[PDB]
Formats: structure tokens, sequence, C-alpha cells
RNA sequence: GUGAAGAGGGAAACAACCCAGACCGCCAGCUAAGGUCCCAAAGUCAUGGUUAAGUGGGAAACGAUGUGGGAAGGCCCAGAC
RNA sequence: UCCUCCUAAAGAGUAACGGAGGAGCACGAAGGUUGGCUAAUCCUGGUCGGACAUCAGGAGGUUAGUGCAAUGGCAUAAGCC
RNA sequence: GCUCAACGGAUAAAAGGUACUCCGGGGAUAACAGGCUGAUACCGCCCAAGAGUUCAUAUCGACGGCGGUGUUUGGCACCU
RNA sequence: UGCCUGGCGGCCGUAGCGCGGUGGUCCCACCUGACCCCAUGCCGAACUCAGAAGUGAAACGCCGUAGCGCCGAUGGUAGUGUGGGGUCUCCCCAUGCGAGAGUAGGGAACUGCCAGGCA
């Protein structure tokens, strides 16, 4: 499996921010798309969500699931979570490695009023 | 085409399942699935005799309690670890 | 609302320290001592534990 | 014949604090040498997996895990 | 005689023997000799018994011994005065509770079975008895 | 748990076992363990059975047409042993 | 003198000239953190090659591993880079 | 800076003979005798493979089992 | 409101493995290419970037099937606290608690928060 390798990849970091408490920023990556929410300390419901499936973001990108792509949801979660009250939370890399897309993604929405 | 009497137990139990088999009687029960089971209370010098016939296990029994005859089949038995005696019989209502 | 009468009936000398509490509980002194005490299920779960040295009338 | 009759100090393990009690901050709950309990939600656990509070409460044993392992948690009630 | 080989331990504690026993039934042949009392049975009683089968029959049927020792009994020797560590191991035994079948046989006549278990009955500590085959 | 540091009654006698905890006196009553034919206080008590051994009132593997009770089995007045 | 298991009677503790084994160290990385990885044993096919080296598939599942005895533990790995 | 390892470590520094012996104590503890036990010892019995020309039990009796006595060698340390 | 799909949990085999069927508008998955951002103790196999031609084969989801896995009564048995008793190296009686194994059977999950596509 190519997933479930990710999968187990990533639950260190993911079960310790839910023993930290903290809100965090999972992101899902296709080689097609790219996914981002806001998931509450609870961890069972989402408080906002921005993807590159939203037609209000892929309207305007040439190509959905590139570096260009990754940067505009990023902004677009940023900006969503920002009139809600929500400023701190912590980033899940969810397994992915923290140099693509996903640090586009992240740097975007680090840049665009969140803190983390 | 083996008919055995047996009656309802008022009260179960290890103290008054020992009482009744010091009364040449032991406990046994009916259970059937769709329906609730049913223990009772039989003789053991009249059984003992059946049971050592080999058919007893094959043939499908009757049972009479309370007048109804129920028609069962000897699922399993508990024998005494060093006398020729009986401690529990299980019939499914077959 | 409905009381009910202990009597020691058995001396209370080799008894298990478990047991000499419980008559202590239940105010039993000395054999064919009676005591009126209320009836309750935390009193006659006294009564049950030591129900060989006491007689309850009822 | 002969050649044995060693052995060690008991090291006084188990359970402290049973669940249902009341406990402090930083108070030893269970003290263990493999990792029998895990630490849960409020507690801590020391270089030698011993179990210990980090906020006054009830304790509580729980068997969530897809293991189905033992967990110690505290309640601030 | 026997003796089962590559223990994990050299000896075991005395501790006591309680309860009724598992195997009461005849499960490989068609007679069986039943237990009826308690009490260690040693590996030299289980060899004489089965030699006073194995010839009274002494060319049909098998026989099936549905014990084993795999219990350590240690011996102080003689003018030797307590403490000082635990004897040295110099038999093994098979506890037996009452109801356990020890022998059974099957391949000769129920006669010539009766009279055979006889003769090893005499040989062994307990109160034995006979027994057959059931359904269930 | 008792003795040690606890007497009293019982187990013939018998610190530990069973009943029971002595502040003192009484020529008063009811009981516990244990007992009621005489020694020695109290049933030669009532009903229904078992034992023939003084078993009761020392001990096993094993042996036996001792004797009481229970459920079945084989043969038998086309006559059983 | 110290460590691990049993005796130890499902909290702690618990003895014998009771039943079994270890220690008087090691490491400047064998510690910290970040990133990544998952074994034993089997089958089949394959040059030297062989019961057993290295390789390619499948079953298996941690029956492997842990500087050091035993117990408890470890996949979020405390195991391997 | 201590195998002060007899590891809560009497000194910085330490082996023996006594039948030539002596004092304070102990039946808290051994040798003799007694006592409890009976592994061991002696005695007896149960089953019967065989020996006995046939035939197990005239006489023995293997492989095993069950007891008695308190006469051996022992165990304990209750009395002195 | 309904169906299909993705992310995050709850719950932990009644929830998993096996056998068969089915799904590609969207989603997912395989996939094309590699100078570049990054990587192989060799290999873009994995990780990663740039896209969309092909496919639903593999994987994944869904549905069906009990061959295993798994859950599992009632009754009885073992054990055992307290109080009595025996022929007391083991048991029995009154009472309270009452397994394990096995039998009948159950069974191929249920559910919460968002985001797409369709009707
Ligand atoms: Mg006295
Ligand atoms: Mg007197
Ligand atoms: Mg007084
Ligand atoms: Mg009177
Ligand atoms: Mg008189
Ligand atoms: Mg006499
Ligand atoms: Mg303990
Ligand atoms: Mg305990
Ligand atoms: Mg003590
Ligand atoms: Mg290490
Ligand atoms: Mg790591
Ligand atoms: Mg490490
Ligand atoms: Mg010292
Ligand atoms: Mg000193
Ligand atoms: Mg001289
Ligand atoms: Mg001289
Ligand atoms: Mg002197
Ligand atoms: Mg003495
Ligand atoms: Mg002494």
């Amino acid at each position: 499996d190519k997933k479930s390798a990710r999968i187990r990849r990533a639950t260190r970091a993911r079960r310790k921010l839910q023993e930290l408490g903290a809100t965090r920023l999972v992101v899902h990556r296709t080689p097609r798309h790219i996914y981002a929410q806001v998931i509450a300390p609870n961890g069972s419901e989402v408080l906002v969500a921005a993807s590159t499936v939203e037609k209000a973001i892929a309207e305007q990108l040439k190509y959905t699931g590139n570096k260009d792509a990754a940067a505009a949801v990023g902004k677009a979660v940023a900006e969503r979570a920002l009139e809600k009250g929500i400023k701190d939370v912590s980033f899940d890399r969810s397994g992915f490695q923290y140099h693509g897309r996903v640090q586009a993604l992240a740097d975007a929405a680090r840049e665009a009023g969140l803190q983390f | 085409m083996f008919t055995i009497n047996a009656e309802v137990r008022k009260e179960q139990g290890k103290g008054a399942s020992r009482r009744l088999r010091a009364a040449n009687k032991f406990p046994a029960i009916i259970y059937g699935g769709k329906e609730a089971p049913l223990a009772i209370e039989l003789d053991h010098d009249k059984v003992m005799n059946m049971q050592a016939k080999a058919e007893f296990y094959s043939e499908v029994l009757t049972i009479v309690v309370d007048g109804k005859e129920i028609k069962v089949k000897a699922q399993d038995v508990q024998r005494h670890p060093y006398k020729p005696k009986l401690q529990h019989i299980d019939f499914v209502r077959a | 609302a409905k009381t009910i009468k202990i009597t020691q009936t058995r001396s209370a000398i080799g008894r298990l320290p478990k047991h000499k509490a419980t008559l202590l509980g239940l105010g039993l002194r000395r054999i064919g001592h009676t005591v009126e005490r209320e009836d309750t299920p935390a009193i006659r779960g006294m009564i049950n534990a030591v129900s060989f040295m006491v007689k309850v009338e009822e | 014949s002969t050649r044995n009759g060693r052995d060690s100090e008991a090291k006084r393990l188990g359970v402290k604090r049973f669940g249902g009690e009341s406990v402090l901050a930083g108070s030893i709950i269970v003290r263990q040498r493999g990792t029998k309990f895990h630490a849960g939600a409020n507690v801590g656990c020391g270089r030698d997996h011993t179990l210990f509070a980090k906020a006054d409460g009830k304790v509580k044993f729980e068997v969530k895990g897809p293991k189905n392992r033992k967990f110690i948690s505290i309640e601030a009630e | 005689m026997l003796q089962p080989k590559r223990t994990k331990f050299r000896k075991m504690h005395k501790g006591r023997n309680r309860g009724l026993a598992q195997g009461t039934d005849v499960s490989f042949g068609s007679f069986g000799l039943k237990a009826v009392g308690r009490g260690r049975l040693t590996a030299r009683q289980i060899e004489a018994a089965r030699r006073a089968m194995t010839r009274a029959v002494k060319r049909q049927g098998k026989i099936w011994i549905r014990v084993f020792p795999d219990k350590p009994i240690t011996e102080k020797p003689l003018a030797v005065r307590m403490g000082k560590g635990k004897g040295n191991v110099e038999y093994w035994v098979a506890l037996i509770q009452p109801g356990k079948v020890l022998y059974e046989m099957d391949g000769v006549p129920e006669e010539l079975a009766r009279e055979a278990f006889k003769l090893a009955a005499a040989k062994l500590p307990i109160k034995t008895t006979f027994v057959t085959k059931t359904v269930m």
C-alpha cells in the first residue's frame, strides 16, 4: 500500500497535536488537486475548509494541482478563518514531505495573517 | 418412541441441584431457539435404563411436562466422573 | 418507620474481627441482649452478616 | 543443594491512586516497569514509565485504542 | 519406563491433589480402566501394569496409556539432617484424581478385556474400575 | 483464634480443642458445649428401621452364598434350577 | 552488598542452608532532535551455490530485534538507517 | 584517594595449642538413656510371569501393591 | 431530502481475511515526462515537480456469499466468603457469589462534522 505507509508515517505528529489540545490545519494532497481544512481541537468537526475542487477558486486557476494552485488555496483558508476568530493553529503535514505544494500551501496561508 | 416424564424446577442453582440428585432425580433443560428455554427435572433410575440403548441419542424423543408432549433430541450428557450415574442432559427442541 | 428487634444468642469470644465490629454496629453487648433498631437495607445487612449469633424476632 | 539463596528488595510497584480518587498535581498514579498503563489526558510519563498527574482531578481508567490498551486520564472535577 | 526428556526445570514443588479428572471417557479404544481413588502413581507402576496387560492378550489389539508422569519426586538420602538444599530427584509420578482413564485397549472380546484389566488393576495402588465406550 | 497474661463447664485424667470471659454475697430461676441405667444431676422417654459382631469401644490392599433395601436382566405350568 | 522470576494465598510487604539466573560495567555515540524504514521462518525460480550467503516474486505476521540476566514493554515503534 | 566485598564500614596496624587447665551460664544446644515419627530395619499379606518332567500356589516366587512391631541405621531437639 | 465520492474523527473483528459481481460525468487510482524544485547508500521504483493522452487491469469504494476469524446465551460443572460436620494428605451440609470450556444461536458493522458531482 502507498497510502497506508503514509498514514502510519503521519500518526505520531497527529496524535501529539491532539494530546496538545491544539487546533490543526490538516492538508491533503492529490496529483490533481489539493485540500485544506481547519479542524477543531476536538478532532471530529471542522470549522473552515477550502480546496481546489471549490468552483469559486478553480475558475481563476490555470491548472489546479500545482504550486501556484497551492498558494491560492492557502490564502483562501487563512482569510476564511480570519473572520471566524481563529488565529492560532498548528500545521499538520499529513505525511507529505514539507517540500512542495504543501510548503506553498502553508507559506501562503502563513503570509495571509495566520500564525503558526 | 422414548417417552420420559419431567416437571418444572421451582428452584435452581448449585445447592438446589445437589438436593435433587440425592433424591434419584437430576436436572435437564430444553432449548430450541425461537422459544424460551425450559428447565425440567426428571427421575434418574428411569432415564438411565433407557439411555443405555443405542437408539436414545438418534431417535426423536418425547417429554411430557404439564401434560404437553415436547419432541426433543438428546444434545449432550453430563455423566458422573466415576459412577454409573447422570448429572445433566441437554435436550434441543428438534 | 417499622422497628426491628435483634437478640444475641451466642457469645463473641473467638469470632473474626469483622463480626465483633458488626455486633458493635448493631449495639449488642452480651448474650440475651435485645435492641430495637430501625429497619433499613443497611441495618439488615448487618443481621445477614452475623446471622448465627443474632436472632431477629418479627 | 545450595548454589541458590539470592533475591532483591521488592520495588513496591502497582497502582497507588485507584479510579475515582481525587489527586493533586504531580501525584504518582501508578508505578510500572514497562508501559502497562498508557498516559491519557492530563497525565504524564516518567523516564521509568511512572505515570503522574498533571492537573488536580479524579483519576479515570479507560481502554481506548486500536489494540485495547489501558489508559489513565484525569477529570478536572 | 515413562519419563520426560528435556524438562524445563530439574525440581518441582510438591503441590496438592484436588478435584476431579478431565479425561473421564474412552476416546481411542473401546474398553478402559478408570480410577476411582486418588494419589500419585509412579512410572514403575505404569510399566508393571502394562506388562501384565500386553501379556494377558499377548497378540491382539492396541493399548493406549492415557497418563504420563511428568512430575519429578525428590528423596533425601539416609543419615542426612534436614535442610541444606532440596533432595535429588529419584522417580516420576503421574498425579491421579478420580475419574481419570489410565489404560484402554481395543481389538479383543470384552471378556478378555475385562479379565486383562483385572490383572493390571492389582499392580496399581489406587482403586480402579472398568469402563466401556459410550455415544454422547 | 486461643494459651502466654483467663479462671468456670465438657473431652475419664489432658496450658492450646468445644462452650463461655470471674467486682462481691445468696441453701433462687433459665440455658450453652455435653449428656439423662448405677458409680454421678437429668428419659430404663415415644414412634419407624439396621446390627448378632461386644461391632459399638484401634488400622489397609484383598477375600466371602453374613444380612436389609432399590432399579433392571436370563430361563420357567407349550413345565424352569 | 545490589538486580530479575517463582514460593507470595489476583493492592503493598512477606521466611527457610527453598527452586532458577545475573552485577561490580559500556557508550563523545550506543545521547538530543528532524526526515525516512520495518522482522524471523518458509515456499517457488535463479551461475559457481551447497540443508543455509546474494536476488525476484508469494505466504506469514513480529513467532524477529533490544550493548549484557530475567520480567514488564515497544508499530506513534523504545527496533533499523 | 578504601574487593573499608564480613559491602550501615570495631584498629592505621594481628595466627595458633591446651589432655596442665580455670571462671560465668545453658537441657535456649550436642554425645548416653527416655519421648514424637517410622524413611530404614525385621515380620506378614495381595495379583500371579515363571522354576518345579505335565501341573503357578509340595517348596520357591520375578515386575508391582497393602500393612504390622517399635528390636537396627536414622529424623526432631520435648525432659535432665 | 436522496444517491455516489474525498478529508477528519467516534467506535473498536457482530467491525477482519477469503470467494464472486460491479463503479469512472465528478472524485480517487493507476498514467505521460523529467533539464528544473527535490531523491535514490544503484533505480523518479519510493519521495518530488510539470500535465493530461489512455484505462478501471492492479489498488480503493460498494453489493452479495458463512469457508475461516469473531461475538455468544439458558441449564449444569469447578471454585469460593461466613457458620457447622465427616470414616478430616480429601470432602459434605445451610447460605451468598458463581466461572472456564462446550451447546443453541448471532454474525459479513453502526455513527458524527465539512467539501464536491448528479438527479
Ligand atoms: Mg480455660
Ligand atoms: Mg474435670
Ligand atoms: Mg469481666
Ligand atoms: Mg432447665
Ligand atoms: Mg441419677
Ligand atoms: Mg472394640
Ligand atoms: Mg502480591
Ligand atoms: Mg493477597
Ligand atoms: Mg510479618
Ligand atoms: Mg540505545
Ligand atoms: Mg522518528
Ligand atoms: Mg533512541
Ligand atoms: Mg552488615
Ligand atoms: Mg561493625
Ligand atoms: Mg601426655
Ligand atoms: Mg606434659
Ligand atoms: Mg564451670
Ligand atoms: Mg531441649
Ligand atoms: Mg523449635
